[PDB]
């Protein structure tokens, strides 16, 4: 759920989360849009993770 | 308007509607030549 | 209308084993090296009838191609037009030698008129050791490899015996002063620094951003489009900075290590030289900036920008995993433009590190050598399963 | 106004983070490349040591 996803993202990537939206894709996977805090650049964080 | 169970059934039925990988045709004892394909109009799901 | 009276030459159209190319195409350069602007020598050659013959032969091809681009009728004008400039280029260096009875010396050029013209077309077919870069690597590595063999074969002494070599001279010195003066034949110390340059460059050579790519029709295997960190062949980048350095020097000489204008000059000293940093630090700043400037502009003209790469991939029917065709460019733009700017900066910085450390080959030029020998390495590995 | 400079270096940093580099993998990849470079240099040394015996 959104609480668990937010906590997991915070712990794994050492960042702050503004909010989390979730959907369940028509292939059965759950997709989460994690909006980060304004003081965090999602582009730099994505580069740290490996994407983009 | 769907339930979670119906949607999961539909997702599984969607993930099964793909062609066989081509490299499976190269195996030593392969008898398959193509895929149990389902079309939304030609055959209806068990619902 | 007067150019349709010259025929052309034929070429083979059959598979050729690699052994023939590696054994036969790598030889016959000794005739040009029978005799083996001293700073300017690094451009093509050293002797001023032998001349160079590296730049003119490819220059003729460049001229003919640009004239074509400025069809069987034009095709017949390709191999025939090189002979028009073949005599001009040969006499061009000789007349330069004359300016800076001497007419009798022109008989020596009779043999040299056609020595390299025949080899120009033949070497291209086969393995792929063409574009004159095979000549450059052979001579550039030669000054590095035969440098060791020079010491046993050197006859000149100067002040200490050298006919018997200098690497092992325990009888001559011993006590023994292993820390001798490396002002001539630095063979003992420069090899220590140069191997460091070889190791660092190859490490930065393997840097690349791997972009996921798939066929637009088949589900299955995923391939990666490699965008190298340099992303530009070393010759396009380093030559554009080498040519301007040579052009600067020849201009000042016509109009600098001694008795010459010293406004702009590369630092050169054992260890470190520092009297006014306003000269040393400026040199690297102009060297780094020019390299990135040259590398960034090359992709805009060589058809290797992000826009052109996507057109190549669209032609080959390759797509990103979850992006449209139009989003190919944007993902390429994430890495391609900055790789050329930073890759050119890095390769320029490697030259500064190579020059400052005083490696074999005076630092510059070895970057060209290490890259090209790597360039044919990818051929070598893929041809061996 | 110096912001593009601050941009460029940052982008460079990202490239280095995005670029695949030999990490254990350093040993394997660097050793393979160094062996290839060494054998190619040995071939170059061998091919360019033929005209010397003319003077001895």
């Amino acid at each position: 759920n959104k609480h668990q996803i937010k906590q997991a993202v915070k712990k794994l990537y050492d960042i702050d989360v503004a909010k989390v939206n979730t959907l369940i894709r028509p292939d059965g996977e759950k997709k989460a849009y994690v909006r980060l805090a304004p003081d965090y650049d999602a582009l730099d964080v994505a580069n740290k993770i490996g994407i983009i | 308007h769907k339930t979670f169970r119906i949607k999961r059934f539909l997702a599984k039925k969607q993930k099964q509607n793909r062609p066989i990988p081509q490299w499976i045709r190269m195996k030593t004892g392969n008898k398959i030549r193509y895929n149990k394909r389902r079309h939304w109009r030609r055959t209806k799901l068990g619902l | 209308p007067f150019c349709v009276i010259l025929p052309e030459i034929q070429k083979p159209e059959r598979k050729i084993q690699f052994k023939e190319k590696v054994l036969w195409t790598a030889i016959t350069l000794f005739i040009f090296l029978v005799c083996c602007y001293w700073m300017r020598v690094i451009l093509a050659s050293n002797r001023g009838l032998m001349a160079l013959g590296i730049s003119p032969i490819v220059t003729s091809g460049l001229i003919m191609q640009l004239l074509a681009g400025a069809t069987p009728k034009d095709r017949a004008l390709f191999n025939g037009a090189q002979k028009l400039f073949g005599m001009t280029i040969t006499i061009g260096q000789s007349i330069v030698y004359v300016m800076t009875v001497c007419l009798l010396i022109t008989i020596q050029l009779f043999v040299a008129g056609l020595i390299v013209l025949l080899l120009d077309e033949l070497l291209q077919k086969g393995y792929g050791l063409g574009s004159g870069i095979s000549l450059f690597i052979a001579t550039n590595i030669c000054e590095t490899i035969v440098w060791k063999a020079f010491s046993p074969t050197t006859v000149n002494t100067g002040r200490g015996m050298e006919f018997e070599g200098a690497i092992i001279a325990l009888f001559h010195l011993l006590a023994l002063r292993e820390a001798f003066y490396r002002q001539n034949l630095p063979n003992l110390m420069n090899l220590i620094a140069t191997i460091f340059v070889f190791a660092v460059v190859i490490y930065f050579q393997g840097f690349r951003v791997d972009l996921p790519i798939k066929s637009a029709r088949y589900r299955g295997q995923y391939n990666t489009y490699p965008i190298k960190l340099f992303y530009t062949s070393n010759i396009p980048i380093i030559l554009q900075s080498a040519l301007v350095s040579n052009l600067y020097v020849i201009s000042q000489m016509l109009s600098p290590v001694g008795g010459l204008c010293h406004y702009l000059s590369p630092p050169e000293s054992f260890g470190s030289v520092l009297e006014d940093p306003v000269h040393a630090v400026v040199y690297i700043v102009f060297m780094l900036g020019s390299c990135a400037f040259f590398s960034k502009t090359w992709i805009e003209v060589s058809g290797s920008s992000a826009k052109d790469v996507a057109k190549q991939l669209k032609e080959q029917q390759m797509v990103m995993r979850g992006h449209r065709e139009t989003s190919m460019v944007h993902e390429l733009n994430r890495y391609i433009p900055t790789a050329a700017a930073f890759g050119g900066l890095c390769i320029g910085a490697l030259s500064v590190l190579a020059d400052f450390l005083g490696a074999i080959g005076s630092g510059t030029g070895i970057l060209l050598a290490v890259t090209i020998i790597y360039q044919y390495f990818e051929i070598f590995v893929k041809e061996q399963s | 106004f110096v912001e593009p400079s601050r941009q460029f270096v940052k982008d460079s940093i990202r490239l280095v983070k995005r670029c695949t580099k030999p990490d254990k993998e350093f040993q394997k990849i660097a050793m393979a490349t160094a062996i290839g470079f060494a054998i190619m240099g040995f071939i170059g040394f061998f091919v360019k040591l033929i005209h010397i015996p003319i003077n001895n």
